[PDB]
């Protein structure tokens, strides 16, 4: 379901956002989503372990 | 060791029919126009602008 | 007069196909048992937000949109004649009691096919510039559950504050209004897709265990 | 002719280049701006007439409606896993077994 | 399956794969 949250960003689309923004700023969009998504799959591990 | 994945080989977009022409056809193809004084500004919005 | 909404007032929030499963949406929704007026005439009403309109039957007909009602600023005149819709986005000279035959005392096109003992349920959301239309009918406020489903879509972009009420007279009148308010609620889908039962999340604190745990059997215990 | 912005939402403009279809084949697609990869299937359910696509419990795009014909079009995933090396020690031998 | 065990089974109901028990 964590793949669905837009965490900050503009879509939760990983075609979306670099297809319609310019890259200095889809950089950090795209920054943004790999923190949250890489967060919640640590979270799952701790949880898991 | 790795990851298997098949690759994606072509792709294809899809979109509704190509239909409610303006009148385009129209407005370069009339019988007469107006004169320069008194032209006729159409209204364009709704349509297929192709 | 004023009555109670019991359960109606619930559509699909979005264009979305869902099987069995229950979801939880944060739209513009009207509250279960809320004060809905029972407008009566043989008027001026403000929108706030969308509103849910409901009326029985012919000398019922379209409804006048708009934030002033003046030659300014343009106004919906959505109107029916049994056979066809006529959409009209302009200004008009409105009167303060417009009525049809059919000649025009009242005072962007689409036609389409009309939507008229039977209940009739219509809401008229407005958000980010747009203008949805929301519509069922049902044969037996008489009690039941029913769905609302979207049938046409405006693009406009206006604001729209005022809300009116055409009518028929004959020569030779009872509606409901109600307002919409922004929470959420709990759907509840099924095999063909299409919503059978609604519970609001912040009504009841048994409707609001309902809502915190996606579900409509609630087993025995304590929960926060 | 002279364009205008900033009184509505964009209502006119012309086509798309629609493309033809293929079945039971891992590609990517454009449908009504839903973007995704997976194998086109014909299917068995039963939409309402007004909605464009569909989701499961999982909340991911499993049946979609091409905006050409009535029909449905369900989304399966191709094929994807991975991958292990079945070998015994490199002082016993060299051959191995791969598992997918 | 013994009655016992059957009895017990039948009481109990992307990127994400699931290996299967040894
Ligand atoms: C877009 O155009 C195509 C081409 O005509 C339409 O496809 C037709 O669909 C009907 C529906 O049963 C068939 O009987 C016809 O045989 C189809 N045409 C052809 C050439 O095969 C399609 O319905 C159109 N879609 C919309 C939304 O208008
Ligand atoms: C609805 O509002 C009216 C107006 O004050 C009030 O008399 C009525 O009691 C309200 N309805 C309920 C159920 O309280
Ligand atoms: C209903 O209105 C439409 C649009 O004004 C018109 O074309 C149609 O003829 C009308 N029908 C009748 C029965 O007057
Ligand atoms: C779904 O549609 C089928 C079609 O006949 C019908 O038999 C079934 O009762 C329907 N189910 C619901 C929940 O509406």
């Amino acid at each position: 379901k964590q793949l669905s949250s837009k965490f900050g960003a503009i879509s939760s689309v990983l075609n979306d956002i670099l297809s319609r923004l310019d890259p200095p700023e889809a950089e950090v969009q795209i920054d943004r989503l790999i923190t949250g998504r890489l967060q919640s799959l640590q979270t799952y591990v701790t949880q898991q372990l | 060791t790795s990851n298997f994945r098949v690759q994606p080989t072509e792709s294809i977009v899809r979109f509704p029919n190509i239909t409610n022409l303006c009148p385009f056809d129209e407005v370069f193809n009339a019988t007469r126009f107006a004169s320069v004084y008194a032209w006729n500004r159409k209204r364009i919005s709704n349509c297929v602008a192709d | 007069s004023y009555t109670n909404s019991f359960t109606r007032g619930v559509y699909y929030p979005d264009k979305v196909f869902r099987s069995s499963v229950l979801h939880s949406t944060q739209d513009l929704f009207l509250p279960f048992f809320s004060n809905v007026t029972w407008f009566h005439a043989i008027p001026v009403l403000p929108f706030n937000d969308g509103v849910y309109f409901a009326s029985t039957e012919n000398i019922i007909r379209g409804w006048i949109f708009g934030t002033t009602l003046d030659s300014k600023t343009q106004s919906l005149l959505i109107v029916n004649n049994a056979t066809n819709v006529v959409i009209k986005v302009c200004e008009f000279q409105f009167c303060n009691d417009p009525f049809l035959d059919s000649e025009f005392r009242v005072y962007f096109e689409y036609v389409s096919q009309p939507f008229l003992k039977n209940l009739r349920e219509f809401v008229f959301k407005n958000i980010d510039g747009y203008f949805k239309i929301y519509s069922k009918h049902t044969p037996i406020l008489p009690q039941g559950f029913s769905a609302l489903e979207p049938l046409v879509d405006l693009p406009i972009g206006i604001n729209i504050t005022r809300f009116q009420t055409l009518l028929a007279l004959h020569r030779s009148a009872a509606y409901y209004v109600g307002y919409l308010q922004p929470r959420t609620f709990l759907l509840k889908y099924n095999e063909n897709g299409t919503i059978t039962d609604a519970v609001d999340c912040a009504l009841d604190p048994l409707s609001e265990t309902k809502c915190t745990l996606k579900s409509f059997t609630v087993e025995k215990g304590i929960y926060q | 002719l002279s364009f205008e912005l900033l009184h509505a939402p964009a209502t006119v403009c012309g086509p798309k280049k629609s493309t033809n279809l293929v079945k039971n084949k891992c590609v990517n697609f454009n449908f009504n701006g839903l973007t995704g990869t997976g194998v086109l299937t014909e299917s068995n359910k039963k939409f309402l007439p007004f909605q464009q696509f569909g989701r499961d419990i999982a909340d991911t795009t499993d049946a979609v409606r091409d905006p050409q014909t009535l029909e449905i079009l369900d989304i399966t995933p191709c094929s994807f896993g991975g991958v292990s090396v079945i070998t015994p020690g490199t002082n016993t031998s060299n051959q191995v077994a791969v598992l997918y | 399956r013994s009655p016992i065990e059957d009895l017990l089974f039948n009481k109990v109901t992307n990127g994400l794969t699931v290996l299967p028990p040894l």
